[PDB]
């Protein structure tokens, strides 16, 4: 019936673009720049979480069938964004995506447009479809957060602070392929794992059963400690020698 | 199966137009391969201002989230074919393929070569309830149910169909949704009188209309205007009052919208002819205050419905083939 959207580590080395002689560092700089360009053109048109998380998803998606070396980024990345916009009941026209992503891309950046750079995205529209197997709903991580978050009971401030970080680090593995390695609850369990180790709060502490130490069992069902740390890691990488600073 | 879009209309033979749909021509064919029947709804996408219709995302995102007997699935998604060595010059379609289905309620009322037995009709009602109730259940809306969206075939299988304009429904929490929807002659009051906050209770209102038209071989509420349309609808229902149903004080047009004077309901009177446990549910299903209304697994639960056996239901003797117009 419905499509499996979940590679392996052994896969997700096998890409299209490095089987063209990209290197992998090269793949993941321009799926961090992809994904940040989505959430930065959409953030100054005003759009929902869900529909950035959409846009990016499709955008990761679009790089397992198809090679950066034929499809240039930015396109791809606008294309992607505009089809989310209609599928997450928030569209904008096409125009105003293109406007947007002329203010924040360099000349170099935006050349890769061409001459026409709506209709580069409107051709392109068709073949994301295709690619996508008009698969169209797509679940995030953000709601999972806050459905495992409301049942946490303790100190209204450190949990605060736990639903933050993790929101932010969400944010942060949309850049990453993990959204093609694991289930948006999984990855949502693992950013409050990840929160709570930074913060030094025992999460434990807070749930219906405070002695036991597997807090998320709760919440998803048959995850091992070593799938969280693996996931933990692969955010960390993101500030390790990319120069960002984590939150707090 | 699963990897849509991708496979080639050159698989189907193009029979003929059916007719025109919402966001383009509508086709029947036959599959080369299995040699079964299907509607292709084609969408066209070099044309139009934002690319694929949002329209047509809505009905790929519903359909692919409801599998039922009573509701028309979607098959498959194909395409036209893209040439040699350049995507940007090629700009064709995509086909939304669905099961073929021979008549819809509209084309056998109109014609009036058609007589439905009250075994005809338990069999179709036994069969759109069933539908609508998995929709409701999947916290889902039709919004637009009709005589030309309810699709019958040759074998007696009815489905419900045309789920363009429909909504998900959050039971949880009341939220704001779109007032003018369902094409009027079959809209409840609620709606008529500026209902935003609605339920499933609107889609029950439409099949109730149904049942009745599948006695009287004509909609019951035949109006051009929402006041006059509102009019018709207190004649025979009782004019819509709070000691009816309390709460319709708090909506928009009860002042502005009234019939010309206040109506006693007379249904049962009107609908005489009909069988007692027809009328128990038509009654129920027409009733005025959306919170009173029938649920459609109330429908099922009715006496009407309650021991229909579908399969041992024989099928009705349709007329084979329309003399295309
Ligand atoms: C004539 C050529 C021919 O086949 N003409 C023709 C036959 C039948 C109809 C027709 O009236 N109906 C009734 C309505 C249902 C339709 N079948 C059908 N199946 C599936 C789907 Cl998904 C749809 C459908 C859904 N939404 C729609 C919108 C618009 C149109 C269809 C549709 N419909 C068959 C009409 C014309 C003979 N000649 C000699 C070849």
């Amino acid at each position: 019936t419905k499509p499996c959207w979940y590679w392996d580590k052994k896969d997700l080395a096998h890409t299209p673009s490095q089987l063209e002689g990209l290197d992998p560092a090269t793949e993941a700089r321009y799926r961090r720049e992809g994904a940040r360009f989505i959430f930065d053109v959409g953030t100054r048109l005003g759009l929902h979480y869900d529909t950035l998380a959409t846009g990016i998803i499709y955008f990761h998606r679009f790089y397992m069938f198809h090679s950066f070396k034929q499809f240039p980024r930015y396109v791809t990345g606008a294309c992607c964004l505009f089809l989310a916009g209609k599928v997450e009941e928030t569209p904008k026209k096409c125009k105003d995506i293109i406007k947007t992503a002329r203010s924040l891309l360099n000349d170099v950046q935006f050349g890769q447009f061409g001459d026409d750079p709506k209709e580069e995205v409107m051709v392109l529209e068709r073949i994301l479809l295709q690619t996508i197997k008009f698969d169209l709903q797509v679940e995030h991580p953000y709601q999972f957060l806050l459905k495992y978050a409301k049942q946490l009971k303790g100190d209204k401030n450190k949990i605060q602070k736990l639903v933050q970080m993790a929101w932010t680090f969400v944010n942060d593995s949309l850049c990453t392929t993990l959204s093609l390695q694991w289930e948006p609850e999984i990855i949502a369990v693992a950013v409050m794992y990840l929160a709570g180790r930074l913060c030094k709060f025992e999460i434990q502490e807070w749930t219906s059963k405070p002695m036991y130490r597997r807090w998320w069992e709760q919440f998803v069902q048959d995850v091992p400690v070593d799938v969280l740390e693996d996931i933990c890691h692969q955010i960390l990488d993101l500030y390790s020698q990319g120069k960002q600073q984590m939150p707090h | 199966e699963s990897d849509w879009g991708k496979r080639c209309v050159d698989k189907f033979d193009i029979i003929g137009i059916i007719g025109e749909g919402t966001y383009g021509q509508v086709y029947k064919a036959k599959d080369k391969d299995t040699g079964e029947l299907v509607a292709l709804k084609k969408v066209r996408l070099d044309n139009e201002k934002e690319g694929f219709p949002i329209t047509a995302i809505r009905e790929i995102k519903i359909l692919r989230q409801l599998i039922h007997r009573s509701v028309v699935n979607m098959k498959e998604i194909v395409t036209d074919k893209q040439d040699a060595l350049d995507f940007k010059k090629d700009k064709g379609a995509f086909y939304l393929v669905f099961e073929y289905m021979d008549h819809d309620l509209m084309g056998l009322l109109e014609s009036g070569l058609v007589h439905f037995s009250e075994d005809h009709i338990k069999s179709f009602m036994k069969q759109l309830m069933e539908g609508l109730e998995y929709c409701h259940k999947k916290n889902f809306l039709h919004r637009d149910i009709k005589c030309s969206n309810i699709l019958l075939n040759n074998s007696g299988q009815i489905k419900l169909a045309d789920f363009g304009l429909a909504r998900l429904y959050n039971s949880e929490e009341s939220r704001p949704y779109t007032n003018k929807v369902i094409t009027l002659w079959y809209r409840p009051p609620e709606l008529l009188l500026g209902e935003e906050r609605y339920t499933p209770a609107i889609d029950v209102w439409s099949c109730g209309c149904i049942l009745g038209e599948l006695f009287t071989k004509k909609p019951i509420f035949q109006a051009n205007l929402e006041l006059a349309q509102l009019e018709l609808i207190s004649r025979l229902c009782g004019s819509p009052c709070p000691a009816v149903w309390p709460d319709v004080i708090k909506l928009p047009y009860f002042n502005t919208m009234k019939p010309k004077k206040q109506y006693r309901r007379r249904l049962r009177e009107e609908f005489s002819f009909i069988p007692s446990a027809a009328l128990d549910l038509l009654d129920h299903m027409l009733t005025l205050d959306p919170s009173k209304r029938c649920t459609a697994e109330q429908t099922l639960q009715s006496d009407f419905l309650k021991d229909v056996e579908l399969s041992k239901m024989a099928p009705p003797d349709l007329p084979h083939w329309q003399d295309c117009h």
